[PDB]
């Protein structure tokens, strides 16, 4: 973007976290978080090879960013808990604060009841439910606002 | 606070040609905050856009 | 021209039509009150919606590729000015931003009416209302991306020569974008008065 | 109280959505149709004198 | 897409709030491997 | 036939289902005719950048599957026995992503192409091209987005 | 109910409320643009007299602000629970397409003015008078469609 | 409007070309140029300047003038090629049009070394490789215009541009390829102003309709001097020759069509206050040359207009004239006159 | 309603003044355009040409005063319970004055352009201009005349 | 409301009102425009000439009073009450008159503005001018007695 | 009113008769225009033949003849109580009439304007150009003819 | 008929149908006799590429293969008692299907034709048009999979 003044604020300090922090929010996927993990640490862990030998343009980048690329997979699989984002499914590994009635018929249209509070991320019972959108949404949102 | 930021500082400027430049330069500074502020937290959506896509 | 002859014939044919009707006594059938009173607001309001956030889209669109061929043009001898110049492009982009924005606060008064309340003074008004702003913000981040576009191809041409030429053209850039950011005021205001349909 | 007979309500919303939409399908065509390909960079220069 | 708008982010959204800018790269005179 | 849910109702979501995908490939296709011109043009001169600048291509296909991704989701809630409201919600929908589409494909298309052409003059320009075309593509991404909006709303409180 | 207050009047109402909008968003983008061109053209050559050729630009903005004032005006007055009359509706559409089209006209004619007059001042700064009555002249077009639609609207509402 | 649909198509090349014309050397480096010793130092500076190291391959013994005014025409003929290659439709028959105009000096020249016998090697490179059709050099050869037209400007562009030639004895001489030049390039110019009538839009129509007017009156200047000479000529015949899309059309082309001494041109060219001066004092083509600058650089004022390429190359085809001068002056070590440059950026 | 005055009679009142001002303000406007495009051309050279040529301006300038006469008159016309007679004569009205006036501001920015690009010769030519300019702006004048003559039968023996 | 005098009827009347004066605007502005443009470029030449090149803007001038003396007939035989068939006399009148003032408008621009560049040639190209001048002129002069035959019919023997 | 004789009758009557001498003028200002700027091209050479080529002109002019006496005797055959068959037979005989008209000026236009221009070069051109001018007129005749034999059966066994 | 299954709607479906054949079979078309150009341009210098350059074409012609696969598969849910939704259904697939498989075709005759242009020359362009042109099949892939999901509902739940 440009080069700082003398003994001015850097902005490269900040960013190493910020930047894999806002792509995660933006990216928000607890699997395709964990593919990126291991795409950056396939270079990270063999960076000694990889600086001995040549390398392309799209190969030179990419693993001089290596570990720009680790931070955003592991901000991502953050995320992803916090979404309950796993390959487009959901992790229902607290649990949920909504209660489901007692018994419906097959087909008939159904509203949990509060009973508690997900500890960490995102509810599972908001999975397929036909309203899941308009608390997602509200959620992201608000969040995009306040982070930024 | 818009007045503010817009005349403090190139008042202080003329009470220490470059005084119209300062006030030229001031003003655009306090206009593009200000268009900049919605501008800019109106686009923070784009996580939440990116995030739902 | 086929599209010159095309119009004409739809004017005469229109007149024709008009006329018919008229001259029978049948003038009255030719009703925009009725068409209007049992078109369903939900087509209004759907079309307000769908038709500013697409103009929206196409003006931010119209503006980035007027501004981005002059800067990968004028880049070719100073690279430098991409990164100086993606403020324009901010500012293509950000009447996009005002149309998804606009979309949001319509959407949000898309509730499903009861049938006979279907067709009352505050639903056809709130489709009315819902047509005619999202119309009016499409509309206007249409021009103001056109015109932000135009200003900030003006403003990499010139600032590829000498970099002095950026900070005063920022100026025509940023008047450009209080137009996209005006439609959005007037967008809000009209449907501000206008509930969800009921 | 009718609209028309035959130029119902529902005819004459679906004909006026159909004509923006083929208003903006034309449009896109109209654009699709004016891009030219460039034929410069694509031939090989026959100017012995200059490459 | 969302690694450069993060870019975006960080060059508009942020940047403009601290960064003067216009400042002079260190390039100092130093022997590198040239290659032909 | 109920006045809720008329026998042309359907119309709207078919056409709105088959408008998504049909602006949305008239974009991606203005696109990668473009940006083909572009990486053709250049190749002849520098063959090594042939790979490297088939990216305006490449983004130009994501509004393919934006179109593609709206039109599968619109037909969830398509039927014979649905009313205007769910009609109208999918036709704005469709009208939605597809002219978010056609608009960002077009951009794609002439920032790709006039990225990709200078680009292999100067290298420098390909974080600038890049930096466009997403700029290009969220526009794609806000139709989506809208389209999204307008879909989690059509089978909703609905009779 | 009311017959000289249908339900499709707010239509007509807002419709000069969008177009008001529109058009004056039309004329003011395209007085900047017209006027930008000629500011980035003599930029190259004369850069220092682009601070006080920025009138064009600055003029052609406030016809943004007249359209805006008309469709403020317009849009008060228009309201679900209140009887808007097809008269109301109709002359709020005059008023809308009056200012519109005469702050499109001022747009057009600032930056046709604007596109020359700034490439032409370059040369000599005593050309800056006439410019700038020309100008005048041509902000006096939508000066006046913004009186019409305030006498219209005022009008109206009574 | 004016670049609402430029872009579409041509905002790449409007961008490189006014890149390449901030690269146009200014009246400072101009200067420091005029300060060399020698052809050495000559090229040390141009690698400062935007010509890169375009003689970086030239060894210090083969640098001369004449080799770096080739380095330089190939540099920018290279320059004018690209931008052509990467644009098309309304903008490639326009680039085309522009070419036409060397292709027609190309083929003259070719003719006047065939009947003068001038050495084939010097006489290919004398030769604007910009306009080169592909049996060009056939016509070191071919003397008849007869056999001209069918065997070769047939197949050339320059095909519509014959017409009204046949009327001439058919052996040729130097007389006959003066005028045959005259006659064809009058038709190239009445065909590029109607194309940038009809398909060039505003503000580039306007621009170069004027660029077109301006170059019409100095041709037609330049070929009423030329046969003011000769005694040989018919003032009716003139009109075939004069162009009729300059400024002059159409009652001062009448007048230097009835024009038989240089009081008469002048009275002739009274019409128009512009070129009264040019004949009143001092060197005529230095005028002619200023008066092109200030058009460039009028035309460089306009955005989103393709008259900027015409522009462009214009000038900087006076660079490579003033370059070659300051070369030649400067290995001569003549420098009376080394400042007389014409440069306007 | 009435037959005489319907609901929808003040919406042919509402299109004539809208018609008047639309067609005398783009008629201004291009007079005002074309005349300052000549003057920016022509001005450079000679000092005394600023007021010579400001006439095109400031008769341009008259036809959006005629508009501005004739919808200020058709406004404090209009009324809710107006019969369709006075809206169809105000429509007659504004349509007359705006086209004429639309007119006349096309020839006063023709003859203004042509006589300030062929006036800096010589300011013999500033007579001529002046009646030529005069001539075209009678047609607006016209326009006018007919406009109040119509309004003033807008509200004359109308039940 | 009777069916020989509708309601509608004053909408004719007023649209044939407005087009006596729009259509011959048109005209007399385009015959002055053109006229004027040929005599500002030959006033450089001959200032004397300048006086005597104003007829083809003159005798389109006049073209405009036939329109507004026509409208001026038509306009004020007008009412709240009036026959169709009045109406539609008034709309063929003022079709007529305006549309064959816009012919002799649109033939004096053309003929005139080449008869004013030919005068600084030929100065006996003026008699020949004002000829064909004096013959375009009747070709809105059969307009106007057309549209004042039209209207001695439009209230005679009408209930 | 009847229904062999509706009020909406008279409309076409009156199309009719705007349009013979509409159109005729149309043709008239065409063939007049082009004549015109024809007899001026060769006038700045020689005045000689400036009063022998006004043929073209005058030629010309009779076809506004024709359009005058098809307006006159058509707006004397209508009424408020004429058929629809005369008012259909009226707007025949006016459209034909018009329309032929307009192509005789056309034609005539072209003619004349190709034949002055080419006078200069010799003299039998004029009784060329006159012979072409002959058979050009007698279109806008066949015209005028057709329109008299339906003004004829205008008003002929019509109730 | 029934208010569900009415007497036109055949007519939708039969549209659908033509529609996709027909637009397909334009895409591919324009597909076809670019890239057929541009192989004929180049092999007049490379004999070795008479094969392998053809690739376009193939690739176009696919897109038709597609038109007809989703006409065939309308074509049996066409009836003459079908629902209206069936028919709006099948005549969405066939437009989405069409509209995308002409822009597909677009898109593979401007890339194919640079492509093979750009090969006579340079033989590792071959491979980068082949990936690029793989993007303008996806498009027609999408399309027909948006057709035949769509078509998968012509009949689901039909009464
Ligand atoms: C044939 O199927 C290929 C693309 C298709 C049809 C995708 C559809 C799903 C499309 O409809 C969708 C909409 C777009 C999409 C999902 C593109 C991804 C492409 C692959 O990219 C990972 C390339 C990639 C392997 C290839 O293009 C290059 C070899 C390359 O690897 C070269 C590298 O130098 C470069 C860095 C890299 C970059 C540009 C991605 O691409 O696969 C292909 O061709
Ligand atoms: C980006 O727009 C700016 C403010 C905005 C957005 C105003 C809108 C709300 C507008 O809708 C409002 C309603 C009206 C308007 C238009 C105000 C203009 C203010 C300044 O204009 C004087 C400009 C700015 C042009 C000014 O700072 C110039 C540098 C200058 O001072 C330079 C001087 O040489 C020159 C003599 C002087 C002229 C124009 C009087 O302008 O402030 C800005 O930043
Ligand atoms: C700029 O308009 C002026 C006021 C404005 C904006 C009026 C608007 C309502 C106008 O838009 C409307 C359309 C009405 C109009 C058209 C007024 C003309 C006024 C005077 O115009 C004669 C000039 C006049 C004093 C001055 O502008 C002239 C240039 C001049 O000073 C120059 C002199 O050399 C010349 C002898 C003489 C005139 C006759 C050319 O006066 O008053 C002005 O300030
Ligand atoms: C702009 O105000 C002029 C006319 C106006 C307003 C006309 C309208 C009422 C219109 O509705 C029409 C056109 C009717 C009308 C009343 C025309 C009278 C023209 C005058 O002519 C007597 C000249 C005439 C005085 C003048 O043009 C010249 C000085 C001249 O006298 C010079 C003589 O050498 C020449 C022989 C003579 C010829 C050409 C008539 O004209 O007034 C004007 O221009
Ligand atoms: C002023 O009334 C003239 C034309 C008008 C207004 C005609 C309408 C009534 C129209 O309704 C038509 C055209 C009726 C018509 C047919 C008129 C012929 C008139 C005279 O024609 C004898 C010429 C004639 C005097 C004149 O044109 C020439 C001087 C000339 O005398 C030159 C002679 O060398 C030549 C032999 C002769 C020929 C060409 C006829 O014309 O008057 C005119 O202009
Ligand atoms: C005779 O018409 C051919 C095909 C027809 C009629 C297709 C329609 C049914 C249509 O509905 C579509 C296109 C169905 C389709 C997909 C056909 C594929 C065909 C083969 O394509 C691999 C070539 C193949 C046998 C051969 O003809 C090729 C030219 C080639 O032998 C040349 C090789 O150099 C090259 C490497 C390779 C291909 C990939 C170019 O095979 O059949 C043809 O041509």
């Amino acid at each position: 973007y440009g080069i700082a003044q003398y003994r001015e604020i850097n902005a490269g300090l900040p960013t190493i976290v910020t930047f894999p922090f806002m792509f995660a929010i933006m990216f928000g996927d607890m699997g395709h978080g964990f593919l990126m993990t291991l795409a950056a640490l396939s270079l990270v862990l063999n960076e000694k090879k990889i600086n001995k030998m040549k390398r392309g343009e799209i190969f030179d980048m990419a693993f001089t960013g290596r570990y720009i690329i680790l931070l955003m997979g592991v901000f991502s699989m953050y995320t992803g808990f916090l979404y309950n984002d796993i390959f487009s499914k959901t992790m229902t590994i607290f649990k949920s604060g909504w209660k489901w009635p007692d018994h419906w018929k097959k087909g008939e249209s159904i509203t949990a009841t509060s009973v508690g509070t997900y500890p960490i991320g995102l509810d599972w019972a908001w999975h397929g439910t036909e309203n899941a959108l308009l608390f997602s949404n509200s959620y992201k949102m608000k969040l995009s606002i306040l982070m930024g | 606070c818009i007045p503010w930021l817009l005349l403090v500082k190139p008042l202080h400027f003329k009470f220490t040609e470059d005084f119209g430049d300062i006030m030229i330069h001031q003003v655009i500074h306090t206009i593009e905050f200000c268009l900049n502020c919605v501008s800019h937290t109106a686009s923070y959506l784009r996580l939440w856009a990116l995030s739902l896509a | 021209s086929f599209s010159h002859f095309l119009y004409y014939l739809v004017l005469i044919v229109v007149i024709v039509y008009g006329l018919y009707k008229l001259f029978t006594g049948h003038g009255s059938d030719i009703n925009f009150g009725k068409f209007l009173l049992r078109t369903s607001p939900y087509m209004w309001a759907n079309l307000g919606i769908a038709l500013c956030v697409g103009l929206s889209v196409v003006g931010a669109a119209w503006g980035i590729f007027i501004t981005g061929s002059s800067m990968i043009g004028a880049g070719v001898r100073a690279p430098r000015i991409t990164t100086k110049n993606l403020i324009s492009i901010i500012f293509c982009e950000v009447v996009a931003i005002y149309g998804l924005i606009i979309a949001i606060v319509f959407s949000s008064k898309l509730t499903v009416a009861t049938a006979e309340n279907m067709y009352s003074k505050s639903n056809l008004y709130t489709g009315y209302s819902l047509f005619w702003a999202g119309i009016t913000v499409g509309a206007s981040n249409l021009i103001c991306g056109i015109a932000v576009g135009i200003t900030g191809a003006t403003a990499a041409i010139s600032d590829a020569a000498d970099s002095a030429l950026f900070v005063k053209i920022l100026v025509i850039e940023i008047f450009g974008s209080i137009l996209g950011l005006l439609g959005l005021i007037v967008g809000l205001l009209m449907a501000g008065k206008a509930s969800e349909f009921q | 109280d009718i609209l028309s007979s035959i130029w119902t309500e529902g005819l004459l919303m679906c004909l006026i959505v159909s004509a923006l939409l083929l208003f903006i399908l034309i449009v896109a065509l109209s654009w699709i149709s004016n891009l030219d390909i460039t034929y410069g960079a694509l031939e090989k220069s026959t100017n012995p004198i200059k490459k | 897409s969302a690694m450069l708008h993060s870019l975006r982010l960080h060059w508009v959204e942020s940047m403009s709030k601290f960064f003067v800018g216009e400042g002079l790269p260190y390039e100092p005179f130093a022997f590198e491997y040239k290659d032909m | 036939m109920t006045e809720l849910c008329p026998v042309y109702a359907p119309f709207f979501g078919a056409i709105g289902c088959a408008s998504a995908i049909i602006f949305t490939s008239l974009g991606a296709a203005y696109g990668t005719a473009k940006s083909g011109v572009g990486i053709c043009a250049t190749c002849v001169l520098r063959p090594d950048l042939l790979f490297k600048n088939i990216v305006p291509v490449i983004m130009a296909g994501i509004i393919a599957i934006y179109g593609l991704v709206v039109s599968v989701l619109v037909c969830y809630s398509l039927g014979q026995k649905q009313a205007l409201y769910t009609g109208f919600i999918q036709l704005g929908a469709g009208l939605s992503v597809g002219l978010s589409g056609l608009a960002a494909g077009f951009a794609i298309g002439i920032v790709g192409d006039a990225g990709v052409r200078g680009s292999s003059q100067q290298p420098r320009l390909f974080v600038g091209m890049i930096l466009i075309l997403i700029f290009a593509e969220v526009l794609g991404l806000y139709g989506l987005i809208v389209a999204l909006l307008l879909n989690s709303r059509a089978t909703q409180d609905v009779v | 109910s009311n017959i000289y207050a249908p339900l499709y009047a707010p239509f007509f109402g807002f419709a000069g409320c969008a177009a008001a909008m529109v058009l004056s968003c039309l004329g003011a983008a395209i007085g900047t643009a017209k006027s930008g061109i000629g500011i980035a053209g003599i930029g190259t050559f004369k850069p220092e007299l682009i601070m006080k050729s920025l009138i064009p630009v600055v003029m052609s903005g406030i016809l943004a602000i007249y359209g805006l004032v008309v469709a403020v005006l317009i849009a008060g007055n228009l309201s679900p629970t209140e009887d808007y009359t097809l008269f109301n509706g109709f002359m709020h559409l005059s008023c809308g397409l009056c200012v519109g089209f005469a702050c499109l006209s001022s747009g057009y004619a600032i930056g046709m003015v604007g596109d020359v007059g700034v490439r032409k001042y370059m040369h000599q700064p005593r050309l800056f008078v006439g410019i700038v009555l020309i100008l005048i002249f041509s902000e006096v077009l939508g000066l006046y469609g913004m009186i019409v639609a305030l006498i219209l609207n005022t009008r109206g509402s009574e | 409007m004016e670049g609402v649909y430029f872009n579409i198509d041509n905002g790449f090349i409007e961008g490189v070309v006014r890149g390449y014309r901030n690269g146009l050397l200014s009246n400072n480096q101009y200067i420091n140029l005029t300060q060399c010793d020698t052809l050495e130092d000559l090229k040390l500076q141009l690698s400062s300047t935007d010509y890169g190291n375009f003689l970086s391959s030239v060894s210090s013994e083969s640098l001369t003038t004449s080799l770096i005014q080739e380095y330089a025409s190939s540099k920018l003929y290279h320059e004018f090629n690209y931008i052509r290659d990467q644009s098309s439709g309304s903008t490639r028959k326009f680039m085309d049009y522009i070419t036409y105009g060397y292709m027609i000096d190309n083929v003259a020249l070719m003719i006047t070394g065939t009947i003068h016998d001038r050495d084939k090697g010097e006489i290919l490179q004398r030769c604007h490789p910009l306009g080169w059709f592909d049996t060009l050099p056939t016509l070191s050869v071919a003397t008849d215009l007869e056999s001209l037209y069918e065997t070769v400007l047939v197949d050339t562009p320059l095909a519509p541009y014959f017409k009204n030639c046949f009327d001439t004895a058919e052996e040729l001489d130097d007389m006959n390829i003066e005028i045959i030049r005259n006659k064809l390039y009058k038709a190239y110019l009445e065909d590029f102003y109607n194309f940038v009538t009809e398909e060039i839009p505003e503000p580039a129509k306007e621009c170069m309709q004027t660029l077109l007017g301006f170059e019409a009156d100095r041709r037609s200047i330049n070929i009423a001097l030329n046969s003011l000479q000769s005694s040989d000529i018919d003032p009716d015949l003139k009109s075939d020759l004069l162009p009729n899309i300059g400024k002059l059309y159409p009652l001062a082309t009448f007048h230097l069509a009835q024009a038989q001494d240089f009081e008469g041109v002048r009275a002739a060219l009274a019409n128009v206050y512009e070129y009264r001066g040019f004949l009143e004092t001092g060197n005529l083509e230095d005028h002619f040359y200023q008066l092109e600058m200030e058009l460039c650089r009028d035309a460089f004022t306009q955005q989103f207009a393709i008259s900027t390429v015409w522009a462009w190359m214009k000038s900087k085809e006076q660079e490579v004239r003033n370059i070659t001068w300051i070369a030649e002056c400067i290995a001569q070590n003549q420098r009376e006159r080394i400042n007389n440059y014409i440069s306007v950026y």
